[PDB]
């Protein structure tokens, strides 16, 4: 499912209610001046979906209401509307309407106009393929900087997070708790099937010495109903032993998780790079919990020679590109339905700007993108175009033609 | 496949009916998590592991309900 439409009212630079024209299912690109309201829009989406913003302090409540001239608002909302024309959202509508409203001492979701709990939402989303474990459906230049400069250690702190080796344990515990809560029922069950078993056994000897009454008539029914339960307990007693085979095999595979996601992401890494920088050669190096101390990068833009450079010896935008390659290789290892990009080409020239725009034209066939740029290359790969103006203390976002967007980033 | 049901059981579990809980084979739902055709992130193997255990819980949840009516029905006529 993708993002069909968004509605904002009272949220940051968006005082009056704004209703964005419905998105392309592929590459949407937003353009605007400084302080215009691009990154504010992306924050509104995040206010609804992103797991961090689920539990808000009382001051972040205030730093979201439009603060300005007029009657300083006391509640703001955002509504996302998902195109469910793939039924990835477990719901029998073609459109799902999820919205969140907030004030001071007030925070409530609304699934298709009925209230729900914050936990309800995070489960509805997880089952559409949209992890709360996944931070990469949204990339700001904050993260591309932070990732190009980052040391070899911080990048290993990133595989341990991608292997999911921590959420697995979070679930694996949620599982063993039920498993025991259920194993309680089984001893209650296995006990009533001992009363019924022996109460039915004497009821049969009573029946035979005749060779009160309404129990004697339908004894064979009690007998027949009982052996049907015995069948069901033997189902449990057998699925239990089965769940144990499973739990056993997963703990074996958690201890192969980190070494595993490394090889995949290393392979994906070199793939993404060799088509961003056709001719190039890049690779991840595991280096000395475990004896793993870091994950470093070895890039050779220059064809592939004895001009490999460890990554901090790369140029400044060369580090930007490689950080972008790594973010691409990781998303391949964990796709999301739609991706938000906030000024990613900001440090790359015009040639690497194209190569990133090209490689997004490829990923657009299979997922939704909404992005913001200042240069005309992420504009050819695009399918719909928006502008953000700031007009009268507030933000306006409207549809522009493709030349309206190029005339804005080339003047 | 069947993993769609287990998946649904782990998160949006209220879309599973008693008939789905009963008809569901835990033994073979496990068989298709352990041997997946598209080997999966450990993060989603644990999502599945939870979906299974939900069903196993809910099976026992019904059996124990049934097993008590069976006890009080015959403890009554007798
Ligand atoms: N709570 C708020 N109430 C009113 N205005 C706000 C609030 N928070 C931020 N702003 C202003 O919203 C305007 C736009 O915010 P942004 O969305 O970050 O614009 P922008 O397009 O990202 O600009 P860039 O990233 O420098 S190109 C800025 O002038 C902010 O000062
Ligand atoms: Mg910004």
């Amino acid at each position: 499912m993708y993002i069909k439409q968004v509605i904002i009212q009272g949220f940051r630079s968006y005082r009056d209610q704004t209703i964005v024209d419905p998105f392309s299912s592929k590459h949407n690109v937003i353009v605007g001046r400084n302080g215009s309201g691009k990154s504010n829009f992306f924050y509104a989406i995040q206010f609804v979906l992103s797991d961090e913003f689920s539990h808000l302090r009382p001051e972040q409540r205030l730093a979201l209401l439009h603060e300005g001239t007029g009657p300083r608002v006391i509640s703001a909302f955002v509504e996302i509307i998902f195109d469910n024309s793939d039924n990835r959202l477990p719901i029998d509508k073609e459109e799902v309407s999820l919205r969140r409203v907030i004030g001071a001492k007030k925070d409530q979701y609304f699934l298709d106009k009925k209230m729900v709990t914050k936990n309800d939402v995070m489960n509805l989303l997880e089952s559409a393929g949209f992890s709360r474990s996944n931070p990469y459906y949204i990339v700001k230049q904050g993260k591309i900087n932070q990732m190009a400069t980052a040391p070899d250690s911080q990048r290993l702190k990133l595989l341990r997070e991608v292997a999911g080796t921590r959420v697995y344990d979070e679930r694996k515990e949620e599982s063993i708790s039920l498993m025991k809560e259920t194993e309680g029922k089984r001893e209650k069950i296995n006990e009533l099937l001992k009363y019924i078993e022996e109460r039915l056994h004497t009821l049969e000897e009573e029946k035979e010495e005749l060779a009160n009454k309404k129990a004697l008539d339908q004894f064979v029914n009690f007998s027949e109903q009982k052996e049907k339960l015995i069948k069901r307990q033997e189902e449990l007693d057998r699925g239990y032993k089965s769940i144990m085979e499973l739990m056993n095999v997963l703990e074996l595979r958690k201890y192969e998780a980190i070494q595993l996601t490394f090889k995949q992401v290393s392979k994906n890494f070199s793939e993404v790079f060799q088509k961003l920088v056709p001719g190039g050669k890049a690779t991840l190096v595991m280096k000395k919990v475990d004896q793993f101390t870091g994950v470093g990068i070895r890039v050779s833009f220059t064809g592939k020679q004895g001009e490999m450079r460890e990554m901090q010896q790369l140029s400044g935008g060369q580090k930007s590109l490689v950080a972008l390659a790594l973010i691409f290789a990781i998303q391949k290892c964990d796709p999301a339905p739609f991706y938000l990009f906030d000024q990613i080409d900001q440090a790359l020239d015009a040639q690497h700007r194209k190569a990133v725009s090209d490689m997004i034209m490829e990923l657009a066939v299979h997922a939704q993108f909404i992005t913001t740029t200042f240069r005309p290359e992420l504009l050819e790969s695009a399918d719909k175009f928006y502008g953000v103006k700031f007009r009268n203390k507030v933000s306006h976002i409207d549809v522009i033609t493709a030349e309206m967007a190029k005339d804005f980033v080339e003047d | 496949g069947p993993l769609a049901k287990i998946w649904l059981a782990a998160h949006w579990d209220k879309k599973l009916t008693k008939a789905h809980v009963f008809e569901c084979n835990l033994e073979s739902s496990v068989e298709s998590i352990i041997s997946p055709k598209v080997k999966m992130a450990l993060r989603t193997s644990g999502h599945l592991l939870l979906g299974v255990v939900r069903i196993y819980h809910r099976k026992a949840k019904y059996l124990l309900a049934d097993c008590n009516e069976a006890f009080i029905k015959i403890k009554m006529a007798f």
